[PDB]
């Protein structure tokens, strides 16, 4: 990761966790730090305090390499944008004004997603070259950036609580068949490509949300936030409902 | 299409943008 080597890089952290750091480093206007986007692929968010008042900037990862925020100039790399940013706010509420750097012992929390993409990517090299070893190893390097997006966007196809044929009935009767705790859910596609939906049980009553996908590939519920992937959407609204009645938590298993 | 849930637009998660 890019900014891995930054004191103020706080790994794949939530919003709740970032403005946990900047409270207890005090609070001064211009205090920032920067975590790993949950949305998208390759992504930042940059977080800053002003006015006693959190502001959370999503930096997006440009197809050409570079990044930027919505509507702002493109730079590239994450350190340039907050070195830029430093000498001129350029939008911002205020500029740049002193990292909140990891404290002593605290390292860059690593993501799931990266995490899970890792093995896959191997997998999927080790079964399409037919390589192993010191070969394996050098041909992932050199294959990782390529197959990414395509490991990315079918990752939720391993996941448990996806299920690849599965009518409205069916999700329901799944769904109402057990123990019907809350925010047990489960995802499966619509008849028409592009479509997906997100059943849940709350209060045992089943909920179902439509999941489509923009113009731009990326994924939502109808005006809710958008994501790369479907697997960052559920992994999403585990950690916060974002609209939805509940948010999840058991997965409906196969 | 069918009868889907509605998003509760008063709980989304809010993220800025450069003015
Ligand atoms: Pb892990």
């Amino acid at each position: 990761d890019p900014a891995a080597h930054l004191p103020f890089f706080y790994g794949s952290i939530s919003r709740a966790e970032a403005e946990e750091h900047l409270k207890l480093a005090g609070m001064a206007d211009g205090l920032f730090l920067l975590r790993q986007c949950l949305r998208s692929l390759g992504g930042y968010v940059l977080s800053l305090v002003h006015d006693v008042r959190f502001h959370h900037f999503p930096i997006e990862r440009q197809l050409n390499g570079t990044y930027a925020i919505a509507g702002g100039k493109a730079h590239c790399g994450p350190a340039e944008l907050c070195e830029f940013y430093s000498r001129d706010p350029d939008g911002l509420p205020c500029n740049l004004r002193k990292p909140c750097n990891r404290p002593s012992g605290l390292e860059p929390q690593p993501g799931v997603f990266d995490c899970l993409r890792d093995a896959m990517v191997r997998d999927y090299v080790r079964q399409t070259w037919k390589l192993e070893g010191e070969a394996l190893e050098q041909a992932i390097i050199s294959q990782a950036p390529q197959v990414e997006k395509l490991i990315a966007t079918t990752a939720h196809e391993r996941m448990p609580w996806y299920h690849s044929s599965l009518t409205r009935e069916e999700a329901e009767r799944k769904l109402y068949s057990g123990a019907q705790t809350d925010g047990k859910f489960l995802l499966r596609p619509r008849k028409e490509q592009g479509t997906y939906a997100l059943s849940l049980i709350y209060g045992k009553t089943v909920y179902h949300y439509l999941i489509s996908q923009d113009k731009a590939g990326k994924y939502c519920i109808p005006e809710g936030t958008k994501f790369d992937t479907l697997w960052q959407l559920v992994e999403y609204l585990k950690l916060k409902a974002d609209g939805l009645i509940y948010c999840l938590k058991e997965a409906c298993p196969n | 299409n069918q009868l889907y849930n509605e998003l509760n637009l008063g709980r989304r998660e809010e993220y800025d943008v450069l003015d």
